[PDB]
């Protein structure tokens, strides 16, 4: 009767950047999924292959729980084939994604008068990122064709911007924490079922 | 990479930069206004600065991606507006000329007092002191006095400085590929690379001209019948054939003649509609004027206000101590913040104007997912617009019945019909006339086509044949008359009033056909009928993207400026006039003049 630390990922003090988002293991533990559909203090629940109804009756070899925080109207990007700054160069999901995504607001949280600039996003990338990809590079945007020497400028942008988030921000502009979890099935033990 | 490939990416930074900072600004710049301190001045100072700063480092960027080479159009629209800001063309000594100019005009415009003779301890500035005066005394001597002394003493402060502004905005016109400044002016309204949709600056003087043309025949009939009827309150100030004396027309310019009402109500015995009483009766307050005007754009299919609308904005005089600019505004501060500021009172002229600045909000929230850039109005007049109709419909008995303030036992006789439309001609028509002149005296003046010499002359002849209007006193070279109305020595265009009037009835006209309203024009309400909201959103959330050619055909179905429907709107009051004028001469003599 081992109960898994989903406390530690959702009532964190602090959420990673999307960029840079988190990633916790779950492993060798129960995992009580029905609190947390049944819980209605998320805006977000969607799950994809898996349903959220009563599927504590099932069994995975491990969980991944990936969180970072995002603005409102970038939410919708974050599932199976969505295109947009965060989906192509922040955090990307599999066509075949087999999980659910948890979101809600954190404006109470995450915004402060006259901006929080602790979270950030990737604005420019040379490519699309693969699902479950992680870049935490901040080597200068080469926009043109002279070198930018590592310092930003003409055609030269340092990559990672920030959401500034204010408290009289509009919705689709506030800050919302997103806990993407992934199941995962491999011919392995299945450390992970919970009644 | 390509350059326009750069300039997407290039754009991409300037938007997510600009959206920052432009909400500092705001926020700054709403904080004073709604708590009026020194630290909140210095607050939006310093944004404002790190703004303007910002724009004049973008605006030099961007020169580098040279237009030629872009093909997507929307992105040329927003590295060409980014391009055209003129304090980088001019030298700096130039530039820094200019900017004491304009600023040494706008303090002596707002700064400016009058003393009356005998006592130099007792004097009038223009608001409200000099202002009161042309909007609500009747005595022929003191109108005559406040508008000559406004002229004498601070329109000749601002001809030295005019003249120079003129030299210096010619050269950063010219400079930047125009003709002169009111051809750059004429740029607003510019459209290139679009088949079927394209309009050249030029055009737009024609088709000013070609509309004012049919404007006409209403005008001189409102014309003749004010001077009947003020002739018969100053019989020996007044000829029946000569132009109106210039300080009689209800304000300090005659730009409107809404205050000649009293003296020119058609049926003095039938009282105006006020609803004022009820409101009281009824104990609404604030909230309740701005809940019945969300109310009437949900009516139509548009958005509810959001949350932060309500939490945010300052509907209410904020009190005693804490002090704010009670001038009513609609904000739109960006990253989804929509604030009205506005001192609320329970009166039918608060209520009507809150469906105007909501409907500047509407507008704002409809084109808020375009590119920073194009978060506009299709041109100049098109904001306008869009908040006139507001207050059009909302203020019918039509609807002022079905909100239950008016009460169903009025009934509407073809009396306060003419009482209503005369008044709305008097605002309204007799603007237009007014626009067109002075704008028309500074394209010229620009052009160069009145030397300095001939300034007041000129200005003075077209006031006589153009307006019907004529000084009462005469007037050397050494005044500045344009220059003594806040337009002109603030350095804004005017034309916008007179585009945005033709559009607005174009709007209203096509909206009540949409919401299939039986009747004239003018007691026309488009309340619960999402038809016409639908046909307004489609132009509104087009924001700059597309030419306002394009956006007005989405409501109108035409893809020019039409006088039309302002003449539908006052059918019925030009059919009055002409009956009145049956024993009164139409038109004006140019050579008629007060001081004989
Ligand atoms: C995050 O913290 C909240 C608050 O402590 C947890 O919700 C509580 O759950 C307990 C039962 O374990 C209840 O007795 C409380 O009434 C709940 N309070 C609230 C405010 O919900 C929540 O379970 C925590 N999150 C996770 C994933 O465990
Ligand atoms: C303005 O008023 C608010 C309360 O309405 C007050 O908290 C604030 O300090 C004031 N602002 C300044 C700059 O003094
Ligand atoms: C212009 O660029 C935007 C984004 O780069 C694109 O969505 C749009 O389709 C382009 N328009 C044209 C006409 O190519
Ligand atoms: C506005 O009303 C609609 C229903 O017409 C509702 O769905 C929406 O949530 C409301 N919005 C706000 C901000 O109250
Ligand atoms: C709009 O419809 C409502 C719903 O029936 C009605 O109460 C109201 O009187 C209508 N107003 C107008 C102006 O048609
Ligand atoms: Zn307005």
């Amino acid at each position: 009767t081992n109960l898994c630390p989903f406390g530690e990922v959702f009532n964190a003090t602090r959420f990673a950047s999307v960029y840079a988002w988190n990633r916790k293991r779950i492993s060798n533990c129960v995992a009580d999924y029905s609190v947390l559909y049944n819980s209605a203090s998320f805006s977000t629940f969607k799950c994809y292959g898996v349903s959220p109804t009563k599927l504590n009756d099932l069994c995975f070899t491990n969980v991944y729980a990936d969180s970072f925080v995002i603005r409102g109207d970038e939410v919708r990007q974050i599932a199976p084939g969505q295109t947009g700054k965060i989906a192509d160069y922040n955090y990307k999901l599999p066509d075949d994604f087999t999980g659910c995504v948890i979101a809600w607001n954190s404006n109470n949280l995450d915004s402060k008068v006259g901006g929080n600039y602790n979270y950030l996003y990737r604005l420019f990338r040379k490519s699309n990122l693969k699902p479950f990809e992680r870049d935490i590079s901040t080597e200068i945007y080469q926009a043109g064709s002279t070198p930018c020497n590592g310092v930003e400028g003409f055609n030269c942008y340092f990559p990672l911007q920030s959401y500034g988030f204010q408290p009289t921000y509009g919705v689709g502009y506030q800050p919302y924490r997103v806990v993407v979890l992934s199941f995962e099935l491999l011919h392995a033990p299945a450390t992970v079922c919970g009644p | 990479s390509t350059i326009e490939e750069q300039a997407k990416t290039f754009l991409d930074k300037f938007n997510h930069e600009a959206e920052d900072l432009f909400y500092q600004s705001s926020l700054a710049s709403w904080n004073y206004n709604t708590n009026i301190t020194e630290e909140n001045v210095q607050n939006m100072n310093n944004a404002g600065d790190k703004w303007s700063a910002f724009l004049k480092e973008q605006s030099t960027l961007a020169q580098m991606y040279p237009l030629q080479e872009i093909q997507n159009l929307t992105v040329k629209l927003q590295l060409q507006a980014l391009q055209q800001n003129g304090s980088s063309v001019l030298s700096e000594d130039k530039s820094k000329r200019l900017n004491t100019i304009l600023n040494t005009m706008s303090t002596i415009y707002s700064t400016g007092k009058v003393c009356n003779p005998d006592n130099p301890q007792e004097c009038l500035l223009l608001e409200p002191g000099l202002n009161e005066i042309m909007a609500n005394s009747l005595d022929y001597n003191e109108r005559l006095w406040a508008w000559e002394s406004w002229r004498s003493e601070v329109g000749k402060q601002l001809r030295p400085l005019y003249e120079e502004y003129v030299v210096l905005k010619n050269e950063m016109a010219r400079a930047n590929h125009y003709e002169d400044y009111g051809d750059y002016w004429r740029g607003d309204y510019e459209v290139n690379g679009v088949d079927g949709y394209d309009y050249s600056r030029g055009q737009l003087i024609e088709d000013v001209e070609h509309t004012f043309e049919e404007i006409k025949p209403l005008y001189e009939h409102l014309h003749a019948y004010v001077r009947a009827k003020l002739m018969n309150a100053y019989p020996s100030y007044i000829s029946p054939i000569g132009c109106l004396p210039a300080h009689l027309l209800g304000d300090m310019w005659g730009r409107f003649w809404t205050n000649l009402y009293s003296l020119t109500v058609p049926f003095g015995q039938k009282p105006n509609i006020d609803v004022t009483d009820a409101m009281v009766d009824q104990a609404w307050d604030a909230q309740r004027i701005f809940k019945e005007a969300e109310k009437f754009f949900v009516s139509v299919g548009l958005p509810n206000m959001t949350q932060g609308f309500w939490e945010n904005s300052m509907l209410t005089d904020p009190g005693n101590v804490q002090k704010a600019v009670c001038h009513p505004t609609a904000w739109d501060l960006g990253k989804g913040d929509f604030r009205i500021l506005m001192c609320t009172k329970v009166t039918m002229d608060d209520f009507l104007t809150a469906h105007h600045e909501m409907g500047h909000i509407q507008y704002d929230m409809a084109y808020a997912a375009q590119p920073f850039l194009l978060r506009n109005g299709a041109n100049e007049g098109f904001h306008e617009a869009v908040g006139e109709i507001m207050s059009l419909s909302a203020a019918t008995p039509k609807h002022l019945k079905s909100i239950g303030l008016l009460s169903p036992d009025f009934q509407e006789d073809n009396e306060t019909e003419i009482n209503f439309l005369l008044k709305q001609a008097l605002t309204i028509v007799g603007t237009l006339p007014f626009t067109y002149m002075l704008e028309k005296w500074r394209w010229m003046v620009f052009k160069g086509e009145i030397p300095k010499d001939q300034w007041m002359k000129k200005w003075w002849e077209m006031k006589r044949e153009i307006v019907g209007v004529v000084e009462p006193v005469p007037h050397d070279e050494t005044y500045c008359d344009p220059a003594s109305l806040f337009h002109v020595s603030n350095d804004y265009s005017f034309i916008r009033y007179y585009t945005r009037t033709l559009y607005q009835f174009q709007f209203q006209e096509a909206l009540c056909q949409a919401a299939k309203h039986e009747g004239p024009l003018h007691k026309c309400d488009i309340s619960n009928s999402t038809e016409a909201g639908q046909k307004l959103f489609n132009m509104l959330r087009l924001g700059k993207s597309e030419p306002w050619t394009l956006a007005l055909e989405n409501v109108v179905g035409a893809k020019n400026m039409n006088v039309r429907p302002l003449l539908n709107y006052f059918e019925p009051l030009f059919t009055w006039l002409k009956d009145q004028n049956k024993n009164s001469f139409v038109g004006w003599s140019t050579d008629w003049s007060p001081y004989a």
